[PDB]
């Protein structure tokens, strides 16, 4: 419940009214840098598992095809 | 007013963390999807007949003669798919950010997940196509006290009208139990409040919900409706199977039998284990391993925001979950089988073994252990 | 080794949010007790550090790298308090066991 | 008095006596009841 | 797990054991009777 | 499986907002009526379905009254046949599927109402199958009542090749080449399997316009009500 | 425990008057009857078909071929009758003892009474007997009283010119769904 | 009088097509040479068909 | 105490007896109704060697097949003991040229597809169980061989299977 | 009940129908199964369509 | 600025402007949208 949530003291929190501030301050100004900042802190943890999923998927497909491909030596 | 006051306490003015990302939208989306499914399901129930002579005819009559009946039917099907998308992302949020330490909320969740999977299975049986019937027979025998139980559910020697009608009754009645279990899910959570992506105590920074996480939920509802209507109005059959548009032939078997895509991960596991029973058990564990998840947390940090090795293990887990989803689709032949066998071994070893050992190592790196 | 530890420290990224290791520790009864035992200065400071982190997270932003806590800068302030709580708990537990 | 001290005082035993009795009661009730119904019709 | 299963606790284990068995027994009788398990009922 | 995945064709309804060519649906209905109706059934498509689509009420009316339909035993237990009504469905070729088995050398010609929807890559498949009765290669031999259609599963479809160039004459006069006929019947069967294709795409266009209007506005309202916090500046001022 | 606290708060440690007579039992009976109806209704729904060709045949199949299906069907019908007996005595208790001064409870009650009457009406239409057919017709047309939409409403509910299969199926859906709203 | 056959005709000219066709010829004789072989040429032909048909369609409806 | 509790214990059994009875009928309701709980026709001439035929007997595919000299020869060659399910081909067939089986995969109940698989008998597209011509499970996860109904060779060209 | 079933079979069955009472119902004390089986096989009810199609 | 003071500041008027606008918006949207769909196909 709001109130009696926890003990917070000696802090000053300033804020502005919505209509008084620009809606999208520097949206693409810093948004792009930040989004890019973000992607470079998480890309090495996220991407290489999905890269090897793509390799395993392709491999499986091709391997399966080769498996299906008739054995020329057989039947001759 | 007492009730409004109760609502205010729970919805209008409920202290909530200020820094929760868009992933925390997803559970609310699930509730909306539930209502959407129920509403669409009710408008399918005014014309559907649960008779094996007339079920396919009633579905075609809905699609062809009822005004906008095709819209409500394909909204129901793609809303089930959207329900499972939001469910998987909700469970992934719970796994990544350490939200399973809310143990009662997590257990009510995995009960809800089991109920939703059973509801979707019987609902997919309901149109009585070729694919519905063959899939139905398979799962019931999966239960095979096995023989008796299977026959009980089937209501006869083999799935036939006896099943269809009781599956209509059960598919009708379970989403209301899901709604009640979701109310219990919300209660067991407000006692503790929601978690934040940093995993820290957010008591110093909490904001109201009405103006901050309501308009956010409204925006998420709008985006989910955009994806649902572009799934319905533009690609209405990219997720379904074409063979479900044929009538149910007990004499004709399809060349390849699948459940719908969200059951695939399980399907893969089942196929992987050589023993039938083993498969069934592993399959169950596949879902149940989650419940087991709050007892495997060996780290002093709740979330994975500051835990990179367990982040890598988590994304490898998401990776081979996608691999198991693909394998299920592939037919039985080399080398799909081996991948399936490994992928299942890797799935159970990452959840059971690798993550607590990694959490111990991460605690050792911060001079905590 | 510690070089990698510092790299891992950087990896943790709480420095990016200026979070002391103790700040990061997920709250636990023992932790809570230790927190209670913390002097006000630490408590108040801990609070602001935590609050700051959440706000940064809310905006999906990080502190200026220089503001970031250095591996060396990080302090285990609550560590000792926790040690005491744990030991006491261990003692009582053993007493119960016997 | 012995029964109370033996099968009705410990709740576990209370349950045991109940379950066991019920197991047999059905046999007796059905048998007795059927006799009556048959005699009636 | 000695915290809740120490030497002293074992004492309690044996102390409660009898009661535990009784409860299983009650459930056993029930299962047999309720489900009409006939393998056991027939004897 | 072991068959050529039918090559996609640049259909006039292939696009995201691209509707069906209704003259092609009319020509394909003529193709079905003159060729395909002898063996295949359309149980979920009544003559009324045609009305408003490539055919009017009266247009379909004459089309419906060209055929006869048993209208039950009346009140004298007298099964009797009457000219079809706009409410009548398309006539059965056979009274029961066992007659279809007897008349088609053991094979059952399936309902063509949802064939396009029921066949993987149906529109293509259909076109391919109807236009894919190529000669069996060496090493493969098919029994009577079978034909080597690479696309058909097993490449052994009981159906004999039904579209010979100039099989039927299009009333519109468009040259009745085998292909022009296969494309028309694939469009029609498609229409059959989804009579609402056109209406839907209109809805989808209105949905895209409404979401393009509503998503930035709801985003702007959210960013208004969240700007307050997103500008909040926190400062720690220990009394020191 | 936050789930056991509500159960304790409403059924165990709830302070109740010591002198309330047997009439105060009746509302609890109504709740039991509601469950009983729901349970019996669920076991009617596993064999009932809401098609005008097969509804009477499905009801006779329940009574004649389902094991103890006659028991569940007549329990459902006489439980609807028992529901209305307990409902009338509950309302009479509320009128006699001045319990209507609990105004919000009384208004939620009369909403529940309207919902129960609508549920029982559509349920009686459901077996598609001679009585059911005409009765439904009359009450739908009962709406016709409306000056402008009376006919339209009747048409809407009927789902056609006159009650026919269109009605039966939507009455099955509504009769299924309303007792859960009654429970809420 | 088939635009499709004409399309196929142009398709015939395609080099990729002849290559696949060549293989088919080898096997036909191959099968014939092997008096009792269940070595079919669906394997080979399918391949040929795919290319031929795929190209055919590329320039088949446009011609239609 | 024993007087008052005996009444509690007495009552319990009674309730317990009624509660099992009520719950029992309900449980029983979902069991097969009388209609379902409550004949066969085949023609030998219908099938020639190396072919299977089913008549959906009892709501399940009643596979009836004829076998070739070779077909019959290999199945006998199969190692009964080495079989997943020890049942020599002839053990399930009154006639070597004639084999009759029920089409429910021991595993999860799909229809095995005749004339497909790595054992020249059957294959179930559900989980990859390969049955030999004898209908014996040879590869895969299917637990037991396909069932052979107690048929009747009514005539050289007629059969009454069960 | 056995005598009344005989009365229905010999008199009342010429005009009146019993659509919800199969010969299954006959089986019982008043009419044993094979009594019933002979009673059911007295009649020659059309089974329906044939593989031929009729 | 006038609009705010006239139809967007008093909530009642806010609703009025919304409802009235919506009443006409449908006409315009449907018309405009249909034009587009037709042009497309
Ligand atoms: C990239 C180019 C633009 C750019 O730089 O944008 C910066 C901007 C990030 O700026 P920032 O200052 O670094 O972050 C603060 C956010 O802007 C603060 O906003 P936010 O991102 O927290 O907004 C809440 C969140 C809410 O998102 C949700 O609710 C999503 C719900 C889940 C998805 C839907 C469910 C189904 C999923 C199926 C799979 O919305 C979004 O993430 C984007 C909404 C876009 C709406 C349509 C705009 C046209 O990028 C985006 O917002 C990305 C999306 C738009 C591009
Ligand atoms: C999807 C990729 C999203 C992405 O960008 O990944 C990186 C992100 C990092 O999140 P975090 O480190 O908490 O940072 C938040 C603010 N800095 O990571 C995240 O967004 C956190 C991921 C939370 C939920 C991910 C769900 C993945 C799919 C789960 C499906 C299956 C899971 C279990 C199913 C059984
Ligand atoms: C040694 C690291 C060297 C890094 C050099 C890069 C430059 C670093 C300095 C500049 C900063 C660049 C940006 C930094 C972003 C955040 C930091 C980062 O990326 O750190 C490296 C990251 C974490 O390192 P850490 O977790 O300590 O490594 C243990 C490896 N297991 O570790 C990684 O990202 C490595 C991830 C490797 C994952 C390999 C997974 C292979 C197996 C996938 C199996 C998937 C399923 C396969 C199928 C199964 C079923 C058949
Ligand atoms: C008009 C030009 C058409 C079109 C578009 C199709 N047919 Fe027929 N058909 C016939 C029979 C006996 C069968 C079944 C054969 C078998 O199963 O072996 C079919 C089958 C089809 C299909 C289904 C293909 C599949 O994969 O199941 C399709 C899409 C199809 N046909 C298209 C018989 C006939 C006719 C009597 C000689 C004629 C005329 C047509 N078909 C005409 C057409
Ligand atoms: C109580 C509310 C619900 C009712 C009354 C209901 C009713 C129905 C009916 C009548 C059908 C058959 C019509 C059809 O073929 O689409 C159906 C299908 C289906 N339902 Fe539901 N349903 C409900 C909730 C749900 C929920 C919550 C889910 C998701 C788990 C779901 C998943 C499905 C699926 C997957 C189908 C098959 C759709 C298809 O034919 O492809 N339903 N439902
Ligand atoms: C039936 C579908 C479900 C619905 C409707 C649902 C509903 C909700 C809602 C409304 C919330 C609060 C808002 C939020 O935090 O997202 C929530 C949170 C939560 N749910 Fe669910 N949920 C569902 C499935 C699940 C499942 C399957 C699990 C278990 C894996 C689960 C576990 C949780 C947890 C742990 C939280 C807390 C989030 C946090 O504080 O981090 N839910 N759910
Ligand atoms: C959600 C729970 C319920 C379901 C699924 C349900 C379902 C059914 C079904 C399938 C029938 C037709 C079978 C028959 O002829 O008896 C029926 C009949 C009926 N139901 Fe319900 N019902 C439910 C709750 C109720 C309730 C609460 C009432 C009382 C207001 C009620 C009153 C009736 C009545 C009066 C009949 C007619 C019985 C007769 O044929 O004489 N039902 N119900
Ligand atoms: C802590 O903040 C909250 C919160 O207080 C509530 C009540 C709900 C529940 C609100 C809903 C709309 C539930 C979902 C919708 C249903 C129909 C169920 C939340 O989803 C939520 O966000 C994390
Ligand atoms: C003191 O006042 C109370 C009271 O507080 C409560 C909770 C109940 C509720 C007790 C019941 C037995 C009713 C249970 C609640 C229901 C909603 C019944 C319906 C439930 C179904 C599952 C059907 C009363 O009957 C009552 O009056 C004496």
């Amino acid at each position: 419940e709001f109130g009696n949530l926890a003990r917070i003291r000696h802090v000053i929190s300033y804020s502005l009214s919505p209509f008084e501030q620009r809606a999208f301050p520097s949206y693409f100004s810093k948004g792009i840098p930040n989004v890019l900042r973000r992607t470079r802190e998480r890309i090495l943890r996220v991407a290489p598992p999905f890269v090897v999923v793509y390799l395993i998927y392709t491999w499986g497909n091709q391997e399966f095809e080769q498996s299906k491909r008739k054995n020329p030596a057989m039947y001759e | 007013h007492p009730l409004f006051k109760i609502i205010n306490h729970s919805f209008i003015d409920l202290p909530a963390p200020s820094n929760i990302s868009s992933w925390w939208n997803f559970g609310s989306l699930l509730g909306v999807c539930l209502m959407v499914q129920i509403i669409t399901g009710l408008f399918l129930a005014m014309h559907y007949t649960s008779d094996t002579m007339t079920a396919f005819s009633s579905v075609t009559h809905i699609c062809r003669d009822v005004n906008y009946g095709w819209l409500i039917r394909y909204m129901h099907a793609n809303g089930a798919s959207m329900f499972f998308i939001c469910l998987f992302l909700h469970v992934g949020r719970g796994l990544y950010y350490g939200s399973y330490t809310f143990m009662e909320t997590w257990n009510i969740g995995v009960l809800l997940l089991f109920a939703v999977m059973a509801t979707a299975f019987m609902g997919y049986v309901l149109p009585w196509g070729q694919m519905s019937f063959w899939g139905a027979t398979v799962i019931t025998n999966l239960l095979s006290i096995g023989t008796t139980l299977v026959e009980w559910i089937w209501g006869g020697f083999s799935v036939d009208k006896a099943t269809l009608t009781r599956f209509f009754a059960f598919h009708f009645i379970l989403p209301f139990i899901i709604a009640a279990l979701a109310i219990v899910h919300l209660l067991f959570l407000h006692e503790t409040g929601s978690n934040n992506p940093t995993g820290l105590n957010s008591d110093a920074d909490k904001i109201p919900f009405h103006p901050y996480y309501t308009i956010k939920d409204i925006l998420g509802i709008l985006i989910m409706f955009l994806i649902l209507m572009t799934l319905v109005l533009f690609f209405p059959d990219m997720l379904g199977d074409p063979d479900n548009y044929m009538p149910a032939n007990p004499l004709n078997t399809p060349p390849h039998i699948k459940p719908e895509w969200y059951f695939l991960f399980a399907y893969a596991i089942l196929r992987s284990i050589p023993n039938k029973l083993g498969g069934v058990l592993a399959l169950i564990l596949s879902i149940l391993i989650l419940a087991l998840m709050p007892f495997l947390h060996t780290s002093k940090q709740r979330s994975l925001m500051f835990r990179p090795i367990t982040q890598i293990l988590y994304w490898i887990l998401v990776a081979n979950l996608l691999i198991l989803t693909w394998i299920g689709g592939q037919p039985v032949e080399h080398p799909f089988i081996i991948i399936g066998q490994l992928a299942s071994i890797s799935y159970f070893s990452i959840i059971l073994i690798l993550m607590p050992i990694s959490g111990i190592i991460e605690d050792k790196m911060l001079k905590l252990y | 080794l510690d070089g990698f530890r510092k790299w891992y420290y950087n990896a943790a990224g709480f420095n990016k949010l200026g979070l002391m290791r103790d700040d990061t520790l997920h709250e636990t009864e023992d932790v809570k007790e230790a927190i209670r035992r913390l002097p006000e200065d630490l408590y108040n400071d801990r609070m602001f550090r935590i609050k700051r982190a959440l706000d940064l997270t809310m905006r999906h932003q990080i502190l200026p790298k220089d503001q970031w806590t250095k591996y060396e800068e990080d302090k285990f302030y609550l560590e000792p308090y926790l040690k005491e709580v744990i030991r006491e708990r261990k003692e009582r537990e053993e007493w119960a066991k016997k | 008095s012995r029964l109370y001290s033996l099968l009705f005082r410990r709740t576990s035993t209370f349950a045991l006596t109940i379950a066991v009795g019920a197991l047999f009661f059905e046999r007796a009730f059905d048998q007795g009841a059927d006799a009556i119904y048959e005699h009636i019709n | 797990l000695s915290r809740f299963l120490g030497p002293r606790y074992r004492e309690l284990a044996r102390n409660w054991i009898p009661t535990a068995g009784m409860w299983g027994t009650v459930g056993a009788v029930g299962l047999v009777w309720a489900t009409d398990w006939r393998l056991i009922l027939d004897w | 499986d072991l068959e050529l995945h039918p090559p996609s064709y640049p259909w006039s309804h292939r696009g995201l907002l691209s509707s069906l060519d209704h003259t092609s649906i009319r020509r394909g209905f003529q193709v079905y009526k003159q060729v395909c109706s002898s063996c295949h059934s359309m149980d979920y498509v009544a003559y009324r379905h045609l009305v408003g689509v490539c055919y009017t009420e009266e247009e379909a009316k004459a089309l419906a009254e060209e055929v006869e339909v048993q209208d039950g035993p009346n009140d004298d237990g007298e099964m009797f046949m009457r000219p079809g009504k706009l409410s009548d469905y398309f006539p059965k070729p056979y009274p029961n599927p066992e007659a279809a088995r007897a008349a088609n050398n053991g094979a059952l010609p399936p309902d063509l109402s949802y064939i396009v929807r029921a066949r993987h890559g149906g529109e293509d498949y259909v076109f391919s199958l109807l236009t894919g009765y190529c000669e069996p290669p060496t090493g493969v031999s098919l029994r009577e009542g079978l034909y080597f259609n690479p696309y058909f599963p097993g490449q052994a479809i009981g159906m004999a090749p039904p579209i010979y160039t100039e099989v039927l004459e299009y009333d519109d006069g468009t040259p009745a080449t085998m292909s022009q006929v296969a494309k028309d019947v694939a469009t029609f069967l498609r229409w059959a399997s989804e009579p609402e294709h056109d209406h839907r795409k209109r809805m989808g266009l209105k949905m895209l316009l409404m979401m393009g209007l509503l998503l930035p506005l709801t985003y702007a309202m959210k960013r208004h009500k969240w700007s307050v916090l997103k500008s909040r500046k926190l400062a720690y001022r220990p009394p020191k | 425990h936050p789930l056991f606290k509500i159960i304790n708060h409403s059924f165990i440690d709830l302070p109740a008057p010591s002198n309330i007579s047997s009439w105060w039992n009746f509302g609890s009976l109504l709740g039991v009857c509601l469950m009983v109806q729901i349970i019996t209704g669920l076991f009617l729904a596993m064999h009932y078909t809401s098609d005008t060709m097969t509804a009477f045949s499905s009801v006779t199949h329940i009574c004649r071929d389902v094991n103890y299906g006659w028991l569940i069907r007549y329990m459902h019908a006489n439980g609807a009758s028992m529901f209305f007996i307990c409902l009338f005595l509950h309302v009479g208790r509320g009128l006699y003892y001045g319990s209507y001064t609990f105004m919000e409870t009384w208004n939620i009650g009369v909403l529940l009474l309207f919902a129960v009457m609508a549920t029982a009406f559509m349920g009686y239409v459901l077996p598609w007997g001679q009585m059911s057919f005409w009765g439904a017709t009359v009450i739908t047309n009962l709406l016709s009283a409306i000056p402008y939409i009376g006919t339209t409403l009747v048409e809407w509910i009927w789902g056609g010119f006159s009650v026919d299969k269109a009605t039966l199926t939507r009455f099955f859906a509504f009769h299924f769904i309303l007792p859960f709203i009654i429970a809420a | 009088v088939d635009p499709l056959t004409t399309v196929r005709e142009h398709c015939e000219q395609l080099e990729k097509c002849v290559k696949a066709r060549e293989r088919l010829e080898l096997c036909d004789n191959r099968v014939s040479s092997r008096s009792q072989t269940e070595e079919d040429c669906t394997e080979e032909l399918f391949d040929f068909l795919h290319a031929r048909d795929h190209c055919v369609a590329h320039k088949l409806f446009k011609n239609l | 105490k024993g007087f008052s509790y005996l009444v509690t214990a007495t009552t319990t059994v009674g309730v317990a007896y009624a509660a099992k009875n009520v719950v029992s009928q309900f449980v029983s309701s979902m069991s097969a109704s009388a209609d379902v709980l409550a004949k066969i026709e085949i023609k030998l001439s219908d099938i020639p060697e190396g072919k299977n035929m089913a008549f959906k007997w009892r709501g399940k595919p009643l596979f009836v097949r004829h076998r070739t000299k070779k077909e019959i020869d290999q199945e006998a060659a199969v190692e009964v003991s080495q079989l997943r399910d020890p049942q020599h081909d002839l053990d399930r067939v009154k006639k070597p040229e004639w084999v009759i089986l029920i089409g429910v995969c021991t595993h999860l109940g799909c229809v095995p597809i005749a004339n497909a698989g790595d054992f020249g008998g059957y294959y179930c597209p559900c989980h990859g169980s390969h049955y030999d011509a004898s209908g014996r499970i040879r590869k895969g996860p299917a637990p037991l061989n396909l069932e052979v109904p107690a048929y009747e060779f009514t005539s050289d060209d007629v059969v009454v299977v069960g």
